[PDB]
């Protein structure tokens, strides 16, 4: 690995409620980006420093963050979030 | 063009900036996961 392997503490527990194999398919998504992990493609909107990945098929997906300081890719987000049932249930508190 | 960014990373950055300030990252390798 270039790159080395961080994972947010509420993220490690994330992996945990999600499928096996899901995780899986995640990991190895890691291990590219553990070697090139800047892909510009894959930016997020409004942290640059910030990329996301998601399974094609699965629907999970994963939120990185690249320092280049301690050369090191820190997995802040692991598991579902989304754009469309965001705007459809919306809120919980106030309509 | 269109952007390949989305309505999706309105939700995964206000995610992102949560736990960023306070995270508690573990140091690990993907064989061990």
């Amino acid at each position: 690995m270039a790159y080395f392997l961080d994972f947010d503490e509420r993220a490690l527990k994330e992996w945990r409620k999600l499928g096996s194999t899901v995780r899986e398919q995640l990991k190895k998504k890691l291990v590219e980006v553990l070697e090139s992990p800047r892909i510009e493609a894959n930016k997020l909107r409004g942290m640059p420093d910030c990329y996301k990945i998601k399974l094609r098929s699965s629907g999970y997906r994963l939120v990185y963050q690249v320092i280049d300081e301690k050369v090191v890719v820190f997995v802040i987000s692991v598991g579902k979030a989304e754009a469309s049932e965001v705007y459809s249930e919306a809120v919980k508190r106030i309509l | 063009k269109q952007t390949l960014l989305s309505d999706e990373d309105a939700e995964l950055v206000e995610i992102v900036k949560e736990r960023l300030r306070n995270p508690k990252p573990v140091r690990v390798t993907l064989d061990e996961l």
